[PDB]
């Protein structure tokens, strides 16, 4: 048992205090996003139990600039810093070079921030966008380890998500044909109905180029499609 | 652990041994009368070698109209008493009036907190019961402690045997106190919390601020205090 | 055949909150009432109120009853103590310790109480053997002297399993509410 | 009872553990040496890492360095930990070129060398060097000195000194010749001779001789004149 | 009193006389996937296997590219490669600007292998655990590659930690390299060297294996998505 | 402060359940005000004012009622008072209750992820007003989330009496009305005494106290309630 | 790093408290026309020049000082206590007070208690000196704190070598009487019975500066 120390290695060639956070992801809230060839589609839960809240102050798909959105996972509280942190760079790099960040570029920079050696960033995300190239779907991990995924989820339930997007995910579908099948895999694991409040969907298309929240009045028609 | 570390229960470990570290220590008493604040001490004698007439080391001066009573580690209170006369001169090289005792404490209480939170060390055992005169609110006396919460009041018995000197208070004190009523009340408090029933005099100290439009701020002889101990003797307002 | 077992959780529930407030209440009480604290000493443990020996059998019999209601008792507490444990996680677990000390003491008081079944076996099977040597020779005066020690002995053992019961039961009490935040409320 | 954790707690016998380790660490290395000569020093250093890799090129692996055209160094042991070393000689005599004009002398290099691996040691967070450093030169007047800096410093003047995995054994090599009046020519045949004792007939040990009246400057390996290895006698 | 004591910290060294903290970074690269090169006379060729974490993911890249003639490819942790790639990206293209010639290659390495040094002494950075595998070509082409510890090694072929072993067998054994002048028979031979090596009953090169090769007249060139299937990855 | 072997932190969590044994404090919105509720206890003939140790100003429309480490206020405050000032250095407008929020919660989290330093134990509550004229009280804990709410409670046993406030909580209120429903909440303090309960009634931008004449008034009718 | 304990007491403080408790014993008495110290001066052998290792130090032209455990401790706090000495002069003109300057070296103490990573004094100071209010005779404790003696021991055995001056001492006593009353509280008290120039002594010489007698001096009195 090798737990003081946070460089700490393994006998059998493995890191310790990465590993730990690597469970800490598995405890957030659902998402998923998809990306297809015309653009990039985000879904996540909103765990608004307590009908006290404003339910408009606390928001899982952020934006880490106007043509890339986002998705978050475990710690929602460290979760905001490496957003923040996106929020700069990224914003920065528009200052610079007039042209918008490249996600790869974006990504890489936001992993680099998960490598402080304070403690590892127990985060998952799932960020996406139409920078160039078409669009563009990564998704990093605590770990540094930067894998550009055309489906994938986070959260607590993303183990029956996964195989579901495994047997659905086809290369020639749209948005109206993903953003049923963005539905679809978060009716299965639901602990609730797929109303028009628990689902917060958002896309960045590739004709304007930037991201659009789909409101509570556009997702009660797509909600009801019943997949 | 460290300081740095909390506990299961919630509360700390260094900020509470340190909370009993001044229970260790000589008793200090508190009150507010109706002329000006006074406190009191109590001098542990380790032997009868020392002075005994010049100085004493339970009540300090921290400005011409603020002073405490100091009661827990007497090592660490000589920090303190080198930082508050700062803030106390620091706020008049800064605003050319005196420092309002609401807004002494709080820049004291704040150097404990600072302890407590960071830096890895051992916070301060000490906590006093510092009093004054100002023109914002009359006279006042506050209490801190070595967590840094603060409290205002009228009459507090830190030390050894508080809650036992505490009760006196609660009833023995009046709303209207002269400032010789007040010793007199002061002062028998001051004997029955180390379980006895006359001081020696060769012990006990006490101030009083009383602001005659200056803040006088006399301290006390052992030859002043013999006509309050004497006082006592007639007039015994006795433990109950 | 899910909404039976519900049902024992909900049952237990009861039965504990029961026995706390009234059951183990009474019977601190009722030993006491035997073996009152303020006796001065020497009046209790003695012998001078003392074929088998019918008056110790009368004591005894009214022991196995006390030995019987007791154990009950804390069986259905020690599993409810149990019921109440949180999911078994790596730190913030302060309260599965207060937890575990509390079952820890329950068994041990079990164990004392469930001694008293092996130990009346015991003293009959033990008296008898010494007994058949006097029988056997009758002229060695220190057989005889070890029954009457022995009578004296067990004597002393039933008051002292009296006693016992007595402290254990308000030190059971006594030592679950001053925890009881923490023996509801799982972490 | 554990006394051998950091670098700064000292055992209760009295000895100072956690760098007697070091030695210990570079016994199991690959071995150098170096023996003085009445024409100038020559070097040696084998390289026994045959059996795990062998891909690498035949004159790749060097481990005879130089700080400029008249002193070599050599190492024993961690060969990463030595790089800064080497950082740190070259430094010193580019320092003490810009201060005085002139070529570092032997005996004021070895004490400023031998300072920097102390250095590490006695600090509480940083971890003591791991290699064995082998100095020497050849003066044209004087004769040729050879200055051997071990971990835990211990700078000492030598004539003839062999570390690595068997210096227990290459010593009483070197006792039976006496090498100080030979010449450098023939010390290469004998040296070749020596490695065959103590494991085959391979070219993994590269080395030169810093002179041979060849300017006395430090020259390479200079592979035609060892290739006539005397494979047999 | 062993076996628990000498192995947590990168300060404290073994009675034995080995420093196990860094010991486990050099197994640490053995976990991730495998790599080779082959230096030829006048070009290197360097096949690198990516590895596809799921159905819906894409293969992470593995080779990557530093200079014009220079282009390295991990193996092991990405966290720590990165972090090299960007060190080894600023310190070259800082040689074409503050001169302008390009930087040699030992040259480079030296102040790559001392990146490792310096992450080894102090207590609290740890050593990047990553085997580095640096291939270019200035004059000569030349191979070289880092472990944990600071170390050059000028290679003429290697392996990385996946089937290593039964890579390093098939390079043993394939000497020929060296005159193997014709291109086409280089990336056939080195590609044959993961054929022979891949993990039982696997696919064999399904666009997923990496390649790049660089030389006298050849830049970094990445081994384009349509001229290594047509005939490469269908010889076998 | 580390990691967890299977995911959580033990210097968050054991700060967040100091908290628990604090005074309690409940805070309720409203249509355009938003009165405030506390319940502290003092030691008699002693103690006259509590040196104001609940419902702290930070600028003309931002209240603030703590719970928790009453000494760890101070660093709170002070640390919020002047970054609320000197926003409206930086801006020119009085700081908006959205940004305080955001920075009280920013505070707590630079405090957590940040190596040798004790985590604020204290969870705040922060009532004022948005850029327009609105009301969002927000609620921040010391692992760093915060999000707004309608009603919240912090404190000793926060639960039942956030459990009932999720109840009766109706839309729009009266002054009198939300005064009430905020008085309702003694569920934390035996026998409702007027001399533990505190409460302050922001309106039209500038905060107010609550003299304990109404109080009585309004504490009485509680008791003839029950039956 | 010298935490709290349970108790509520510093343990490494009382751990060091024991070092001056076991060392050689210094004693100090305050007069009416001046003040003196003294220290039993262990002399291992011939070799250690008296004129070297001393006990009795100087910080200014009226103030003495003396040393009560570890002989390492000895120098640095030295350094530091004319350092102020100079710091106060330099500033104002005249000389620096003693409760001035105990203040100061109290507070020196302090922060070597508080700071992480660092070691408490493994001494016990006796200041001493003449003043503008008086004569004065301090003493230090490595905890931090300082006290306003007449007259006191601080090395080994101190429990029942300050039961000599608890009952051979008067208010009113000249500095040629305190003499013989200190060397009875050093040879009498313990062992160190041949006492012939093993004895340093210092006193404040009735207001003229301060004055270390010498081993002949010291032999006039060592008559008694």
């Amino acid at each position: 048992e090798y737990d003081r120390g946070v460089n700490t290695f393994s006998p059998e060639g493995r890191l310790f205090q990465v590993e730990y956070a690597l469970g800490a992801i598995k405890l957030g809230s659902t998402a998923v996003g998809i990306c297809v060839n015309d653009g990039v589609i985000l879904a996540s839960e909103r765990r608004i139990s307590s009908t006290l809240i404003e339910k408009d102050s606390v928001e899982k798909l952020l934006s880490i600039d106007d043509h890339i959105g986002c998705a978050m996972s475990g710690l929602m509280a460290d979760a905001r810093t490496l957003i923040d942190y996106a929020r700069v760079e990224c914003n920065h790099y528009k200052f610079i070079y007039n042209e918008n960040i490249n996600i790869k570029s974006c990504v890489e920079l936001i992993s680099e921030l998960a490598l402080d050696f304070s403690r590892p960033f127990g985060v998952a995300l799932l960020i996406g966008g139409v920078d160039k190239n078409g669009p563009c779907l990564w998704y990093t991990e605590p770990s540094g380890t930067n894998t550009r995924f055309s489906a994938a989820s986070i959260g607590s339930a993303q183990e029956g998500a996964e195989l579901l997007l495994q047997e659905n995910y086809k290369k020639d579908m749209t948005f109206e044909q993903a953003e049923i099948l963005a539905l679809t895999v978060l009716r299965q694991v639901m602990e609730d109905k797929l109303s028009t409040s628990n689902v917060e969907i958002c896309a960045i298309k590739k004709s304007d180029q930037t991201f659009y929240k789909y409101n509570t009045d556009d997702i009660s028609r797509i909600i009801d499609v019943l997949p | 652990s460290r300081t740095t570390t909390f506990s299961p229960e919630g509360r700390l470990y260094q900020v509470e041994y340190a909370l009993e570290a001044i229970n260790n220590a000589s008793i200090t008493i508190g009150l507010i009368t109706k002329d000006g604040v006074i406190l009191g001490a109590d001098k542990v004698f380790i032997s009868k070698l020392i002075d005994k007439a010049n100085n004493y080391e339970k009540i300090y001066k921290i400005d011409k109209h603020i002073f405490c009573g100091v009661a827990g580690l007497n090592a660490d209170a000589n920090i303190l008493i080198n930082q508050s006369r700062l803030y106390a001169q620091r706020y008049l090289y800064n605003y050319n009036e005196v420092q309002p005792v609401s807004q002494l404490v709080v820049q004291i209480c704040d150097i404990k907190q600072s302890y407590t939170q960071y830096g890895g060390l051992r916070p301060y055992g000490v906590s006093f019961l510092i009093g004054g005169y100002d023109t914002k609110d009359g006279y006042q006396l506050y209490h801190t402690d070595p967590s840094g919460n603060y409290s205002g009041w009228f009459a507090t018995a830190i030390g050894t045997n508080n809650l036992t000197a505490s009760s006196v208070l609660k009833q023995e004190w009046k709303n209207d106190m002269t400032l010789e009523e007040g010793l007199l009340l002061a002062l028998k408090t001051l004997a029955k919390s180390t379980d006895t029933e006359i001081p020696k005099s060769e012990k006990i100290e006490l101030a009083y601020l009383t602001n005659k439009d200056g803040e006088v701020y006399q301290k006390y002889l052992t030859e002043k205090e013999i006509e309050e101990l004497i006082k006592l003797y007639t007039q015994k307002y006795i433990k109950e | 055949i899910k909404e039976e077992y519900n049902k024992f959780k909900y049952d237990i529930t009861k039965q504990a909150i029961e026995s706390l407030r009234e059951r183990i209440p009474k019977r601190i009480i009722f030993f006491n009432n035997l073996v009152n604290v303020n006796s001065e000493p020497g009046s209790i443990l003695n012998v001078n109120d003392l074929p088998s020996h019918k008056q110790i059998y009368l004591e005894l019999e009214k022991i196995k009853t006390y030995a019987s209601e007791l154990i009950e008792i804390i069986g259905n507490i020690k599993l409810w103590i149990q019921l109440n444990v949180p999911r078994i996680e790596d730190g913030n677990n302060f309260g599965v310790g207060i937890q575990e000390e509390a079952i820890q003491e329950l068994a041990r008081v079990e164990e004392s109480a469930f001694n008293l079944y092996d130990a009346i076996v015991k003293y009959y099977m033990e008296r008898a053997k010494i007994s058949t040597k006097v029988l056997k020779y009758p002229n060695v005066s220190d057989y005889q002297e070890a029954v009457r020690e022995l009578d004296e002995k067990e004597w002393i053992h039933i008051k002292i399993t009296i006693v016992d019961m007595r402290n254990n039961y308000i030190m059971l009490y006594d030592l679950l509410y001053k925890n009881w935040e923490k023996v509801v409320k799982p972490k | 009872a554990g006394y051998d954790l950091s670098v700064s707690t000292f055992s209760p016998d009295g000895r100072l553990y956690q760098v007697e380790y070091i030695y210990k660490s570079i016994n199991n290395n690959n071995t150098a040496l170096c023996l003085e000569c009445k024409d100038g020093i020559i070097c040696c250093c084998i390289n026994s890492n045959m059996d795990k890799n062998k891909m690498i090129k035949k004159n790749s692996y060097n481990r005879i360095y130089h700080v400029n055209n008249n002193i070599i160094i050599t190492y024993s042991g961690f060969d990463g930990d030595a790089r800064n070393i080497i950082d740190r000689a070259r430094s010193e005599a580019n320092t003490y070129y810009y201060n005085f004009h002139t070529n570092i002398p032997l005996h004021i290099l070895v004490n400023r060398i031998s300072l920097y691996i102390h250095a590490y040691t006695l600090y509480w967070h940083m971890r003591p060097f791991a290699a064995s450093i082998i100095i020497s030169s050849f003066n044209e007047k004087d004769k040729g000195d050879i200055y051997c800096i071990e971990p835990n410093g211990a700078c000492y003047k030598y004539s003839g000194i062999v570390i690595g995995k068997n210096k227990e054994m290459f010593k009483t090599e070197i006792e039976k010749k006496d090498y100080k009046d030979i010449n450098v020519r023939d010390a290469i045949e004998d040296i070749y001779k020596f490695i065959l004792t103590s494991n085959n007939l391979q070219n993994l040990v590269n080395f030169s001789w810093i002179c041979k009246e060849s300017s006395y400057e430090f020259q390479n390996i200079h592979e035609e004149i060892l290739t006539p290895a005397l494979n047999k006698a | 009193m062993y076996r628990n004591l000498y192995d947590t910290d990168n300060i404290i060294y073994s009675p034995e006389g080995r420093l196990y903290q860094v010991e486990y970074a050099s197994e640490a690269i053995k976990q991730g996937t495998c790599a080779v090169a082959i230096k030829s006379k006048d070009y290197v060729v360097v096949s690198g296997l990516k590895k596809c974490i799921s159905k819906l993911s894409f293969p992470q890249e593995k080779i990557f590219k530093i200079d014009d003639y220079i282009g390295i490819s991990m193996s092991g942790i990405t966290s720590d490669a990165k972090v090299l790639t960007k060190f080894m990206q600023n310190e070259c293209l800082s040689h074409k600007f503050l001169y302008n010639e390009n930087i040699n290659i030992e040259s480079l390495v030296r102040s790559v292998a001392d990146k490792y040094q310096k992450n080894t002494q102090k207590s609290s950075k740890r050593a990047f655990g990553v085997g580095l595998m640096i291939a270019a070509y200035h004059n000569e082409p030349c191979i070289f590659e880092t472990r944990p510890n600071g170390s050059y090694f000028e290679y003429d072929a290697l392996s990385f930690g996946a089937r290593s072993h039964a890579s390093k067998t098939y390079l043993e054994k394939n000497l020929h390299l060296f005159e193997e002048c014709s291109l086409e028979e280089l990336i056939l031979h080195c590609l044959k060297a993961l054929k022979c090596s891949l993990s039982s009953e696997s696919e064999l090169t399904i666009s997923n294996t990496a390649l790049a090769v660089v030389g006298k007249n050849h830049p970094w060139q990445e081994i384009s998505s349509l001229q290594l299937e047509e005939y490469l990855s269908k010889v076998k | 402060t580390v990691f967890s072997p299977d995911g959580h932190l033990l210097q968050v969590e054991h700060a967040l359940e100091a908290v628990k044994k604090g005074g309690c404090a409940v805070a309720i919105k409203s249509s355009n005000f938003a009165v405030l509720a506390v319940e502290k206890k003092n030691i008699p003939k002693l103690q006259n004012p509590k040196t104001t140790e609940k419902l702290i100003k930070l600028d003309e429309h931002n209240c603030l009622a703590f719970a928790g480490l009453n000494a760890d206020a101070r660093v709170l405050v002070n640390k919020t008072r002047l970054e609320c000032q000197r926003y409206y250095l930086n801006m020119d407008e009085p700081a908006p209750v959205d940004y305080i929020a955001k920075y009280v919660a920013k505070v707590q989290q630079k405090f957590t992820h940040r190596g040798g330093v004790r985590p604020f134990g204290i969870a705040t509550l922060i009532a004022g007003f948005k850029n327009n004229k609105e009301i969002c009280i927000y609620q921040t804990e010391p692992s760093g989330i915060y999000a707004a709410w309608k009603a919240q409670a912090i404190g000793k046993n926060a639960k039942i009496v956030q459990e009932f406030l999720e109840k009766n909580y109706q839309e729009n209120m009266e002054q009198k009305d939300c005064i009430f429903l905020a008085l309702k909440a003694i569920f934390e303090v035996v026998e409702l005494s007027s001399k533990n309960v505190e409460v302050a009634l922001l309106t039209e931008k500038d905060l107010t106290f609550i003299e304990e004449q109404e109080i009585n008034s309004m504490v009485e009718l509680i008791d003839q309630e029950r039956t | 790093l010298t935490t709290f304990s349970p108790t509520g007491k510093l343990v490494q403080i009382e751990y060091a408290l024991n070092r001056v408790s076991s060392s050689s014993p210094a004693l100090g008495i305050r007069a009416k026309n001046g003040v003196i110290i003294a220290t039993e001066k262990k002399s291992p052998n011939e070799l250690i020049e008296e004129n070297s290792i001393f006990k009795i130090q100087q910080i200014s032209e009226h103030i003495g000082i003396v040393y009560a455990g570890m002989p390492g401790d000895f120098r640095v706090l030295l350094k530091r206590a004319r350092k102020e000495a100079i710091r106060y002069s330099l500033q104002y003109g005249s000389e620096i007070l003693v409760k001035e300057l105990v203040k100061i070296i109290a507070s020196i103490v302090q922060e070597f208690t508080q700071t992480g990573g660092v070691r408490p004094f493994g001494l016990s100071l006796l200041i001493c000196g003449v003043d503008v209010y008086g004569y004065h005779l301090y003493q230090i404790d490595p905890s931090g704190c300082y006290f306003n003696w007449m007259a006191t021991c601080v090395g080994k055995d101190y429990q029942n070598n300050m039961s000599f001056l608890e009952k051979r001492y008067n208010k009113d006593i000249e500095i040629e009487d305190a003499i013989h009353t200190a060397i009875l509280t050093l040879k009498e008290s313990y062992e160190g019975v041949l006492n012939e120039k093993n004895i340093e002594i210092g006193v404040a010489y009735d207001n003229k500066p301060f004055k270390i007698l010498t081993q002949n001096e010291i032999k006039d009195y060592l008559i008694e």
